[PDB]
RNA sequence: GACGGAAGGGCACCACCAGGAGUGGAGCCUGCGGCUUAAUUUGACUCAACACGGGGAAACUCACCAGGUCCAGACACAAUAAGGAUUGACAGAUUGAGAGCUCUUUCUUGAUUUUGUGGGUGGUGGUGCAUGGCCGUUCUUAGUUGGUGGAGUGAUUUGUCUGCUUAAUUGCGAUAACGAACGAGACCUUAACCUACUAAAUAGGGUUGCUGGCACUUGCCGGUUGACUCUUCUUAGAGGGACUAUCGGUUUCAAGCCGAUGGAAGUUUGAGGCAAUAACAGGUCUGUGAUGCCCUUAGACGUUCUGGGCCGCACGCGCGCUACACUGACGGAGCCAGCGAGUACAACCUUGGCCGAGAGGUCUGGGUAAUCUUGUGAAACUCCGUCGUGCUGGGGAUAGAGCAUUGUAAUUAUUGCUCUUCAACGAGGAAUUCCUAGUAAGCGCAAGUCAUCAGCUUGCGUUGAUUACGUCCCUGCCCUUUGUACACACC
């Protein structure tokens, strides 16, 4: 709960590049892959997103999937400050 | 790179594992049955089987495109490397697994349980199958629990022939009291089975004679 | 963020932790399968073992 | 030990029954009929068929036999 | 122009056998059609992958085994070739479940 | 139905005979009591708890105890709202302590939060008598069922049986039943045979080059991936092969059983894998982000560090190891296996060279493996020697000291080695386990856990018997006939 105001825009950053979040069920681990952060502060960041709409989340092996929500995309767009005609993975990251 | 062969064969056993793990987990309401697993060159094919085709398209890439990324992340692969593809399961009724994710979903639903059953039986009936066995343990009505047992047609339970003609399904069911358990097994037509043998191994089948007026002194055809 | 919160985890059962359940209890880390005991029962077909004799 | 079950020595009467002419005394001719004519699934169950009807074969040239 | 004949080996991996013997064969008559320097589909002892497990989850009852093995079948298939012609034979007959695995030059 | 201190008939080395090998005795490992303890965490108590929870715990594990640390108190609503919400904090006293744990401090930190109230989430907390799944057990025993038809007013019954057979409700038969299904069998995996195919410098040979040693005639043993070719051994694909075959007895001349003969194979060819109907308040909520409900929820039963404990000993029992010697012991020397396993982001297996009585170091390698470890030249064994039956050179427990190794940490010896010490036990009472052929037993090796530790475990080979080839006497199970005032079923 107790973020560095940075590190969760850097998340923010992540989750608005993908769409997606895969993170560790790993407390105690001091960096997490792509993100230049602790995996708690991540997990726990995406847990309160869930906890008021926002994110989709996913366990199977010890291991968190995180999706996004059209709510939790507006609520990206409102704090980060991205205009619109951009990234994620929800309205066509490209063509597959 | 540099992995000893066994090891690599091991892991992605395990790998494919997960995957019908996370499907499971994930495509429950879509009605997730089977995954296949194509490591081809440059590019891993993921084909998956589910009830809901359209649900699991999503706006035409974007579930799948989300499941894809999820992957990317999971086993670490390139944007590019990972392919999926959603099936129709031919016969819903054929597949046990299929049949359990709906008898779960009514159980949600709220229906009558032996009714359920019954349904199921005969869905199975219809989908032309041997044999259907459903049996349903758990508490229903009552604190003392047990388990019932809802059954139709033919059904083998010794021998090498089970792996090959009976599919079984095991799924349990949460409700606010308590967990019930689905155990749903199909008796597959051994006549169609595509590969594999064609029959039981014991069945035996003989074919009939032909007519005979034979004997009516000698005579030679001549060319 | 403490100033420490870990002790030498490298070795033992300590460091060895299943990929389904978490299990330091019956693990199975031959092959590097690392899938605790029961688990691995119940998932045997999927990995691709199978029970010949 | 041996004995024969349902599924080979009725198997074995109904062959009989069927082919008396052309399914002949020593075993490899008639392991051979067997193959030809009935959908055997595997092989050794064909086999012990074949020996049945041979021991069949043999018994019918001492007099008749019931069924 | 690029025919220079070099030193090909092709392992071949699986843990279905009818698969693995469908694919030797349409090696083989790939280099059939290509008629070239051959040695046959040499076939490596199968390793078989051992697991011991007590039955119960719990532990109590009378102590009961499980023996969990996964047959490997590996082979191997030696080619004299220019190397296009081994990657044109090897980029098709491909079937899934056997690992198709190139060595390629001395 | 269940039961019977009723009568019949079966079956089984978890029954017994004919025997073997033993445990129970002894010293020790290690389970479980009991005791003891700050804690010595718990689960399981006839088969079906007791070297079991893959439970070989130095911490971790970890559930216990003595203590400290942290918030991983979602989100909802409010009091401060920057003159600061609140984060951070070396120096010593503080403290086990380069834990700002804080109390000395007065420098930072910027609305993340903290103070309450709704609300949760985590729990190796509780209940397996609320459950799932899995498993164990009735039972791997031969059992179980419905469609017609018959008998009953009916619950029901017959089919599913007097016999003889079989490992088997397996069959032959007899017959108000007839034809079927599940189980058994079939099956599948494996182990056996293949001079018949298809193959190989990641298997093995042949000739032949060069080459080393021989007798010295041509001949014998060698070293070399120098050539050429082969597939018997090798691996593993496709096939084949045994079906109790051929004959002889014996039996309603049936099913079958017995004896030769041929054969790789004649105990279901050897061994398993799977395994019905109905169940058990059998075991797991200490495998689970399987889980109901209850407890708990910031002096937390969440955690996380730190030390200890699970391993303590007047004592019961449960698997085991070592032995009580001359069929040996100790020294040489000879010298043969099969299953395995094995790293690049790590630190796997590790030959070969030097150093060391060892243990070990070290340098170098080879191997992601039919390629290197590895021909795992393993033990038991065989050959010649020293002692010859004396708690003796049998035997090895406790001990004392040193030298190594793993790890952050070895006292409460982790373990390896060196010298010394030499205890109990001259084959084990009341009892009772396991077993019928490549089996019993002897002997290693191997993976499993593992950083380190094997007296345990799944496998594997090596050496290889004795004695039945049977019967209900005992024991347990099954069936039939009977009795019942039991049907929560003789507790
Ligand atoms: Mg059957
Ligand atoms: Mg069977
Ligand atoms: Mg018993
Ligand atoms: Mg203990
Ligand atoms: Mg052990
Ligand atoms: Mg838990
Ligand atoms: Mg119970
Ligand atoms: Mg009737
Ligand atoms: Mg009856
Ligand atoms: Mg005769
Ligand atoms: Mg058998
Ligand atoms: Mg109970
Ligand atoms: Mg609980
Ligand atoms: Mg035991
Ligand atoms: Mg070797
Ligand atoms: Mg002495
Ligand atoms: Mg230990």
């Amino acid at each position: 709960m107790l973020i560095p105001k940075e590190d969760r825009k850097k998340i923010y950053q992540h989750l608005f590049q993908e769409g997606v979040l895969v993170a560790k069920k790993d407390f105690n681990q001091p960096k997490h892959e792509e993100i230049d952060t602790k995996n708690l502060f991540v997990i726990k960041a995406l847990q309160s997103l869930t906890s008021k709409g926002f994110v989709k989340t996913q366990f199977s092996w010890q291991y968190y999937y995180y999706t996004l929500t059209e709510e939790g995309v507006v609520y990206l767009r409102e704090y980060l400050n991205l205009p619109e005609h951009i990234f994620p993975a929800t309205y066509l990251a490209g063509q597959s | 790179a540099i992995i000893s062969k066994k090891r690599k064969l091991v892991a992605d056993g395990v790998f494919y594992a997960e995957l019908n793990e996370f499907f499971t987990r994930e495509l429950a309401e879509e009605g997730y049955s089977g995954v296949e697993v194509r490591v081809t060159p440059t590019k891993t094919e993921i084909i998956i089987r589910a009830t809901k085709v359209q649900d699991v398209v999503g706006e035409n890439g974007r579930r799948i495109n989300e499941l894809t990324l999820l992957i990317e992340k999971r086993f670490k692969y390139k944007r590019g490397t990972i392919a999926l593809y959603a099936e129709r399961v031919h016969d819903r009724g054929l597949s046990a697994v299929a049949q359990a994710e709906s008898m779960k979903f009514k159980l949600l639903n709220g229906l009558a349980i032996r009714r359920a059953a019954y349904g199921v039986v005969r869905y199975v009936m219809e989908s032309g199958a041997k044999g259907c066995e459903v049996v349903i343990s758990g508490k229903l009505r009552a604190a003392r629990a047990k388990s019932m047992k809802f059954a139709d047609g033919f059904l083998i339970h010794s021998g090498q022939p089970v792996n090959d003609f009976i599919e079984t399904a095991t799924r349990h069911v949460l409700l606010r009291q308590g967990v019930l358990g689905i155990k749903v097994k199909i008796m597959k037509d051994p006549s169609r089975n595509t590969s594999g043998p064609k029959a039981l191994p014991d069945a035996v089948t003989i074919i009939e004679p032909k007519e005979e007026e034979p004997v009516l002194e000698p005579s030679v055809k001549d060319y | 963020e403490n100033v420490w919160y870990s002790h030498p985890r490298k070795f033992g059962k300590g460091s060895r932790q299943c990929r389904i359940s978490g299990s330091h209890s019956g693990l199975i880390r031959k092959y590097g399968l690392n899938i605790d005991r029961q688990s691995f029962r119940e998932k045997a077909n999927d990995i691709g073992f199978y029970k010949y004799r | 030990g041996r004995v024969r079950t349902k599924t080979v020595k009725r198997a074995s009467k109904a062959l009989i029954e069927k082919y008396y002419p052309k399914l002949t005394m020593d075993f490899q001719t008639n392991k051979r009929l067997c193959d030809e004519i009935a959908t055997i699934q595997s092989k050794r169950l064909r086999n012990k068929i074949a020996g049945y009807t041979t021991h069949l074969m043999k018994r019918i040239q001492k007099g008749p036999v019931r069924g | 122009q690029e025919v220079v004949i070099h030193k090909i080996r092709i392992n071949l991996t699986s843990t279905k056998v009818k698969q693995l013997e469908n694919v030797s064969a349409n090696i083989i008559k790939n280099a059939e059609t290509f008629k070239l320097v051959k040695k046959g589909p040499v076939r490596l002892p199968t390793k078989v992958l051992k697991i011991s497990t007590r039955k119960t989850p719990n532990g109590e009852g009378s102590k009961t085994w499980d023996t969990y093995e996964m047959r490997i079948h590996k082979r191997y298939i030696d080619l004299e070739a220019p190397a296009h012609i081994v990657k044109r034979i090897t980029q098709i007959t491909i079937e899934p479940g056997v690992d198709v695995e190139v060595i390629i030059a001395a």
